[PDB]
């Protein structure tokens, strides 16, 4: 009998930090000696860069999909100026939109965005910074001073988050303005109505009740927002890569103090308490034991793309199907009941925003799958029932109560009576 | 005498000689990223996190007459011409940076890298009359 | 070690190819075989047909689009509400002015035509962001 | 070495279980729960439920 | 003219059996001559 509109969150893991090791400062770093028992495995130290090399190209490639997906076919007016309205059908959207064009500064990220970058150090800009702030200064505490000197260093990706957070801009104003090239016309006050009229409401109602669906989204968008002061499951899965990512990099760290069965792990006190013909002994463990730490690295960060680049290829479905296009596909973006969706830069990845109808009254009435009317004939229904009404037949909507004349727009004709069908020879239509 | 991390990695000690305590740090020991194209003469450098009057001054003594300070890091052999966006590269180099090489000063440049646009068109987004203005081929 | 280290390698590659394998499939019963109303999963944006054709390790898809060439700008109505509190909207397409009159025109062609009631929706509400045209009755 | 063989094929046999769930899934949300309108994918074109 | 119904079944893999491997049970049976030279390796062990 009433209805509200609801709204959650979802993150979708679309990138990931990109490591270069280098297995010949990994193991030699400046020893001479250890060069010439390292070249009889040259070829070995060859793939480790090989395979390093191709697995960042994979999210280069996945990176510019997404980037491409967010402005496929988009449109937008010269004389925008997504400054001063910022508004449309009473439905406050100035949250959800940053700085567009030129006219701006090197920050145009939406004030949602801004709460989810202030809560992720190890982000973009963080390695940045942080590697900026080893070779000059004081107090030298930093973990990553070590692992940077020792060979393992975290390159930049092709896109900044400004340029992803500008694509995701263009993607919202899309579907708020002509020629409205997120929804192929069909205006966002009138392509809510249409949407919920197919999940079987009528349209009689959705017109008297146009300041009650726009306050809902003004209400949903607000707790989303007001939620982020807490511990939900979309900041949960954004710290668990960065804190998944700093224990691989620590774990083969700290292999370089293991001995392997020598008598140090040292190189600099084997060449100085053991002559070269019987020092070759115990750099061999050592070499044997380092390179089997790196494929022990290297297939397990190949394992770990392929899980991360299967999640992207859901991620672009989402916006070709549930954002930029809504799909006739059930239960696919959101859960039941969807309306709409909206897509926001997340760090390594996305964050969605869906939208679904959810009733809050209820009441029991006694419907009728169809009635054969007299003369052989027969009706069905087409998304609703058939209720008796002070003894007479009416129409119903599968999801509001909303008794209607029953009418050839619709009921499916049918040219057979049959047998478990309410007998009803009073109502004409032809 | 000496102090040490969790690790188990030196960070300090103190002489008895002078009574004095120190603090011991890692020395540098980096890698240069150079960008070369098919018939060139000399590839373009670039220190990542190393900020220029300190790569030209303790590790390098090459005389260079090209070098500025970047987002990145200091470039040799290059122009600041970040203001030129282009739409392909075959030298990418950070978080939207390019080079693109021009046919022959430092023949190599350094612009921004914007792959994708939109398709502007010339409308108002305010309704006159109550009806809307859009484009049907 | 080495024979070690390169079937390691085999277990991730294949891994790859049985994703890139899984969306080729999806697509023959998709793309040509069968038209399915999903926008923007065979081709970009407006896809009409898809052919398919053998090649080395793979296969070969050839898609075909709607490229328009010329455009118009023009005055467009998303709807009007009609004498009686009734409302009329319509469907793949908008509402034009033409010599002091109403009609119909396509979201991707212009081709002026009269209003009939296989290009438009009926409603029972006169919403107020509509326009009034009461000289229209059936036409 | 034959335990980090036993680990390294885990980590390569866990992505097609998983790959394959997921199409499960799919299928459950579209072809048993809702009618979709997808052609050639609960069956062989003329499924019917 | 004339038609019938058929019936199809299809099996599709979702879970897989669940293996855990001990650190001191594999390697060194219960020696303790065994660990000493076990423990040389670090955390070889714990992470697999
Ligand atoms: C639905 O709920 C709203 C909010 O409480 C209320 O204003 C409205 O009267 C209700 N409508 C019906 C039909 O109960
Ligand atoms: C250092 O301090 C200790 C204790 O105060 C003192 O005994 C010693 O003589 C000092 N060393 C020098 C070189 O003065
Ligand atoms: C490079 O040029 C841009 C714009 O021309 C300017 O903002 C920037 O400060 C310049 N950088 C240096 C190091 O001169
Ligand atoms: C609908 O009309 C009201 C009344 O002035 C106005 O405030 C609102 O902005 C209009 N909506 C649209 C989408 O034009
Ligand atoms: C179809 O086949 C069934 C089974 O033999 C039979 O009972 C039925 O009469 C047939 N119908 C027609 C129209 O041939």
């Amino acid at each position: 009998t009433n209805f509200t509109i609801a709204g959650h969150e979802e993150f979708i893991q679309t990138s990931s930090p990109k490591v270069t090791i280098d297995c010949s400062a990994f193991v030699c770093s400046n020893y001479a000696a250890c060069h010439d028992l390292l070249s009889e495995y040259g070829t070995f130290c060859d793939n480790i860069n090989s395979i390093l090399n191709e697995v960042n190209d994979l999210l280069d490639i996945t990176q510019l999909q997404v980037a491409n997906a967010l402005m496929q076919g988009v449109t937008l007016s010269s004389n925008l100026n997504t400054n001063l309205h910022s508004d449309v059908d009473n439905i406050d959207f100035k949250s959800l939109l940053g700085c567009l064009g030129s006219q701006c500064g090197s920050s145009s990220r939406s004030p949602l965005e801004d709460l989810l970058f202030n809560k992720v150090k190890l982000s973009d800009v963080g390695f940045v910074e942080a590697y900026n702030n080893c070779t000059g200064g004081s107090e030298i505490r930093d973990l990553l001073c070590v692992q940077s000197f020792n060979g393992i260093k975290v390159l930049p990706p092709i896109l900044s988050e400004t340029q992803i957070s500008g694509y995701t801009t263009a993607a919202t104003v899309a579907a708020m303005f002509p020629p409205w090239s997120a929804a192929a016309g069909v205006p966002f006050p009138l392509n809510v109505q249409y949407r919920i009229n197919g999940l079987g409401v009528t349209m009689d109602v959705l017109n008297k009740n146009q300041k009650l669906i726009a306050n809902a989204f003004n209400k949903a968008l607000l707790s989303i927002q007001n939620g982020f002061t807490a511990t939900p499951s979309a900041l949960a899965k954004i710290q668990s890569v960065v804190n998944a990512n700093a224990q691989a990099l620590n774990s083969l760290l700290q292999q370089l103090f293991n001995k392997f069965g020598a008598i140090s792990s040292s190189l600099q006190e084997i060449l100085s308490r053991l002559d070269p013909p019987e020092a070759q002994v115990q750099i061999d463990r050592l070499i044997n034991g380092r390179l089997t730490a790196l494929n022990a690295y290297v297939s397990q960060q190949l394992s770990d793309i392929t899980l991360i680049k299967a999640g992207a290829s859901r991620a672009i479905e989402k916006v070709n199907e549930c954002v930029k296009s809504q799909s006739p596909r059930i239960n696919f973006c959101g859960n039941g009941n969807h309306i709409l969706s909206l897509v926001q830069n997340a760090p390594y990845g996305l964050l969605f925003i869906h939208f679904s109808y959810k009733p809050t009254s209820f009441k029991t009435v006694l419907v009728s799958p169809g009635l054969c009317l007299s003369g052989d004939r027969g009706i069905a229904p087409k998304q609703g029932y058939f209720i008796k009404q002070n003894d007479s037949w009416m129409f119903t909507g599968s999801s509001y109560y909303y008794p209607e004349p029953i009418s050839d727009k619709n009921v499916v004709f049918m040219n057979s009576c049959s047998v478990n069908f309410t007998k009803a020879p009073f109502i004409y239509l032809n | 005498n000496l102090l040490y991390d969790s690790n188990g990695n030196i960070i300090g000690f103190k002489d008895f000689l002078t009574n004095k305590t120190y603090t011991i740090l890692p020395c540098y020991s980096g890698r240069v990223s150079a960008a070369f194209y098919q018939n060139s003469s000399s590839p373009a450098l670039l220190y990542r996190n190393l900020k220029c009057s300190y790569v030209l001054n303790n590790i390098s003594f090459i005389s260079q007459p090209f070098y500025f300070d970047s987002y990145l890091g200091c470039v040799l052999n290059a122009v600041n011409l970040t203001s030129y966006s282009v739409s392909s590269c075959d030298l990418r180099m950070g978080s939207g940076f390019c080079i693109d090489y021009a046919l022959p000063s430092s023949p190599y440049r350094f612009v921004t890298f914007e792959p994708f646009n939109v398709s502007f068109v010339n409308d108002s987004v305010e309704t006159v009359g109550g009806l809307f203005e859009i484009q049907i081929p």
